[PDB]
RNA sequence: UGCUCCACACAAUAUAGAUGGAUACGAAUAAGGCGUCCUUGUGGCGUCGCUGAACCAUAGCAGGCUAGCAACGGUGCACUUGGCGGAAAGGCCUUGGGUGCUUGCUGGCGAAUUGCAAUGUCAUUUUGCGUGGGGAUAAAUCAUUUGUAUACGACUUAGA
């Protein structure tokens, strides 16, 4: 899984004599590949409608590419997750160039700060904030100030050799 | 009679900063920072040397002292036009840092005959240098 | 959290020159010279206009930025002490036994001796730190004034005097005798 | 001149092994100046000599050789695997070997 | 590539330097470590002093002379760390350990020899800024090492003689650099410059 | 006809592992090195790093014989002048001339058959033995003796 990928997954109940041409439900799924995306689709349709993989059918799966992969966006993400003692909703903000890597950042963030495994997370929503001043988290808001520039003090250079003859510097 | 403070000059992470990619398919090419994504990732663009517009981690690239005026979020055509206007390649090539990179690449390319000639030339230059040191 | 920049400003007055080493600060003013080591903080000083020094923290956390404001105060106390100085005044508090406080010398050591504290026969010796001046003032009774350009030294010498007169083995709410800091201020304030 | 060397220096590290079982039939060699498998691919198939001295002269020499060759790269750090016609003696862990440039492809 | 490698132990992290040297010794490289008293351990001085005191209290109950020996000197604290990274009960481990010398300060003949660092094990590179760390000299003194003062005095004497040597070397280096710069822009230099030299 | 040191001659003995050079500031790392100038400082200015991917060395029967040119340098070897070095100095820096080589440059000759490769032998340790050149000319133990000692050893005394 070099990264996540976003798939649109469209499926339906199996057609019957009573109801030919059912309703065609669709979701956007962040998954490492096609098989997981289809599995996640059925898992989530399990919780919304009376249907399972055996009574249903996957009409379409299509990868969804970022419209502008090279534009930095501020994403607001609503997640539902299970902690060890209950279920909680939260909203986080991630700044990056694509939805898939923003969601990838989000899973890493949920694992790091809340020990929430991919098993225990529901991506309720991902949406770009098209306007500044609608951004609310200070950790992403600090990066939107005009003419932003910071140094990177204490540069640590990687040495290929085991022994150095120079007693190095961390300048930058 | 006056306050004296050491400035401690630092290369800044900023739009229009020039970077040298050390890790990846580029690995030795010049790019410019177009956006700051977070404290560790910056959007970069190297259209003169062919670095695609990409989000890159700061730890696989090395900031250079060179900067040029560039609007934030400038697209690839804007990056290239302002890169040519400020003549970033020529300023880079003049630096002893690029001279050193070219030097080690030229050293690596030497054949066995070329190395033998280098020895002969070094011995001749050494002869003159030692004679000068003795006279001075 | 990791704030990008956190910023503090140290203002320097007309007759003060502030030289900053790697992180060794030297402040020179009307009353003398102070030096302070700050190599434990990881901050950056930059001179702005010979009246303003800026100290900053880049990519700092909560405890790092808290240290930055601490550094600003420490340098401020250097500049205050080198222009106005620091003057701590303490009061002798005793119910029955009068506290006798004197300045003595032993091979050039300049001690503060407390005798008769609660009638003890033990004489309490508190060294006088270099740069600290002790005086007993007229027009108000049983008060000792400690002065100097270094607030840390003046305060610690005052604390040393206050601590050496700690009542033991009694209800201290009833046995209040001691030498207590009563005023913290400046020498050349007027 | 002053240097007559036609071989690259190497070090005999150990046998191929797991945690608690070794295999003397294969040896692990660090080649002086080789840091990755990509560099260590250049020395695949080259002949290694272990050169040691014995007190007893055998055939007009007090010097003896164990000849082997580099078979494959080992790990990520340029260490290669070598096989010798007789296995190296295991007291030579830490000892030097000579990796020759023949057979030569470049 | 050196026959003997002299590592200046100043500002190195004891355990990361120890692992480096243990691998070097087992791979057949002779190592001398100098300025052991200037080695660093990550963590506060109190934490590392508490850890040594915990080490101190374990001894053979029925005869303290057959127990875990608690060597106080900084070079021996380094040596103990490097043991335990070396299979020291084997002949191979003994032969590896015989390739190592650890000294306080820099004694002769290593005063006039190049000292290297191990950037892989340097505190200035490894340790996060603001992290508290211990110096092995003050740890050793606090647990009973006696010779910190004599080491410091002899090191001041060595540093003075070394600074004087460096002043002479710098003067000669200046003269050499001037002669080489003057020789530049000659025909032989231009041909050399066309070859990366 | 013993001991010891030196020198050279042959033997034996081994090698935790030569195979161009272990190539010396100190200190900081939210800072430094180098160079330059001054009002000699926590100074001004310039410059560097982003690795030793360096510097040095390095061509000649494992490096031969021989002729010159240019320079008065480089380097080896002994003899030698002085000085410094005690942490484990046992090394560093010098002076003087002598005796070699010099690939800084231009030449003349030699190499072959180890046969298409075989470490193809060039190092540093120890101990003998012989030769020739300096140098020095004791003790300890047992036995006897003491009792400050003592199970025995041991200890502690004495004895031309
Ligand atoms: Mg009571
Ligand atoms: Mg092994
Ligand atoms: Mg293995
Ligand atoms: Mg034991
Ligand atoms: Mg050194
Ligand atoms: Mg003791």
């Amino acid at each position: 899984m070099a990264h996540f990928k976003e798939y649109q997954v469209i499926g339906r109940r199996l057609p019957t004599e009573s109801v030919p041409e059912p309703k065609l439900f669709r979701m956007r799924i962040f998954a490492s590949n096609e098989v997981i995306a289809k599995s996640r689709y059925w898992y989530f349709l399990q919780k919304l409608h009376k249907v399972k993989k055996a009574s249903g059918e996957i009409v379409s799966i299509n990868q969804i590419n970022e419209a502008h992969p090279t534009k930095v966006k501020n994403f607001g993400v609503w997640v539902r997750y299970d902690s060890r003692s209950g279920t909680h909703n939260m909203y986080k903000e991630i700044r990056d160039v694509s939805r898939v890597a923003a969601v990838e950042t989000l899973y890493q963030d949920m694992a790091a700060r809340h020990r929430a495994r991919f098993r225990s997370i529901h991506i309720l929503k991902v949406a770009e904030i098209e306007k500044t001043a609608d951004v609310k988290r200070q950790y992403v808001k600090q990066f939107l100030t005009k003419d932003l520039k910071f140094p990177l003090p204490h540069r640590v250079q990687k040495s290929t050799k085991t022994f150095s003859y120079k007693r190095p510097s961390t300048f930058y | 009679t006056d306050s004296i403070v050491k400035a401690s000059n630092w290369r800044l992470v900023e739009v229009g900063r020039v970077v040298l990619i050390k890790k990846g398919q580029s690995a030795g090419k010049l790019a410019a920072i177009v956006e700051i994504i977070d404290q560790k990732k910056v959007l970069i663009d190297g259209p003169k040397a062919g670095v695609p517009r990409q989000a890159i981690n700061l730890g696989q690239v090395v900031l250079t002292p060179l900067t040029f005026a560039l609007p934030r979020g400038a697209r690839t055509a804007t990056v290239s036009k302002k890169w040519a206007a400020a003549a970033v390649c020529e300023k880079w090539a003049a630096s002893s840092w690029a001279k050193k990179i070219a030097q080690r690449e030229r050293r690596a390319a030497l054949t066995d005959f070329e190395r033998f000639q280098v020895m002969v030339l070094r011995k001749q230059k050494r002869y003159t240098v030692k004679k000068a040191l003795a006279k001075a | 959290m990791k704030y990008i920049q956190t910023e503090q400003q140290i203002e320097v007055p007309e007759g003060v020159t502030v030289s900053i080493k790697s992180r060794i600060v030297k402040v020179v003013g009307p009353r003398g010279t102070l030096t302070k080591n700050l190599k434990h903080i990881d901050v950056t000083f930059t001179k702005v206009n010979n009246q303003l020094i800026k100290v900053a923290v880049h990519n700092g956390g909560r405890k790092h930025v808290a240290a930055l404001r601490t550094v600003k105060s420490l340098v401020d106390n250097m500049i205050t002490g080198v222009t106005k100085g620091y003057k701590y005044k303490m009061r002798y508090v005793y119910a029955h036994f009068p506290i006798n406080v004197n300045i003595v010398e032993k091979d050039g050591a300049k001690f503060i001796e407390v005798r008769n504290f609660l009638g003890d026969k033990k004489i309490r010796n508190v060294p006088v730190r270099d740069g600290v001046t002790i005086e007993f003032s007229t027009n108000v009774k049983d008060e000792i004034v400690l002065s100097g350009n270094s607030v840390e030294d003046v305060s610690q010498n005052a604390a040393d005097l206050q601590q050496i007169c700690r009542v033991r083995n009694k209800d201290i709410r009833k046995f209040l005798d001691g030498i207590y800091v009563s005023h913290k201020g400046f020498i050349t304030e007027d | 001149a002053e240097s007559h060397r036609l071989y690259v220096k190497g070090k005999h590290l150990s046998y191929q092994r797991s945690k608690r079982v070794n295999n003397p039939n294969v040896s692990l060699i660090k080649i002086e100046g080789v840091a990755t498998p990509q560099d260590a691919q250049f020395y695949l198939g080259k002949r290694i000599a272990y050169v040691y001295r014995a007190s007893k002269e055998v055939r007009g020499s007090k010097i003896r050789v164990m000849w082997g060759k580099v078979t494959r790269t080992h790990g990520n750090s340029g260490v290669v695997r070598a096989t010798f016609r007789n296995n190296l003696p295991a007291k030579t862990f830490g000892a030097s070997v000579r990796i020759f440039l023949y057979p030569s492809n470049i | 590539v050196e026959p003997v490698v002299v590592i200046d132990g100043k500002g190195h992290l004891v355990g990361r330097l120890a692992s480096v040297v243990a691998k070097q010794l087992l791979n057949g490289q002779k190592i001398v470590v100098v300025r052991a008293e200037e080695l660093n351990i990550s963590g506060e001085f109190f934490r590392n002093k508490l850890k040594y005191h915990d080490f101190l209290r374990k001894a053979t109950a029925f005869n303290k002379t057959r127990g875990p020996f608690h060597f106080r000197a900084p070079s021996r604290i380094f040596y103990k760390a490097l043991r335990g990274m070396v299979s020291h009960k084997t002949a191979r481990g003994k032969a590896a350990l015989e390739r190592l010398k650890v000294f306080e300060g820099i004694p002769p003949p290593y005063d006039k020899k190049k000292r290297v660092v191990v950037p892989q094990a340097l505190r200035v590179l490894r340790l996060k800024p603001g992290r508290k760390y211990t110096t092995l000299g003050k740890l050793s003194t606090s647990v009973g090492w006696k010779y910190e003062d004599v080491v410091a005095k002899l090191e001041a004497k060595r540093k003075v003689s070394s600074a004087e040597y460096y002043a002479k070397k710098r003067a000669f280096t200046k003269k050499v650099a001037s002669a080489n710069a003057t020789a530049a822009e000659s025909d032989v230099a231009k041909q050399l410059a066309a070859l990366g030299y």
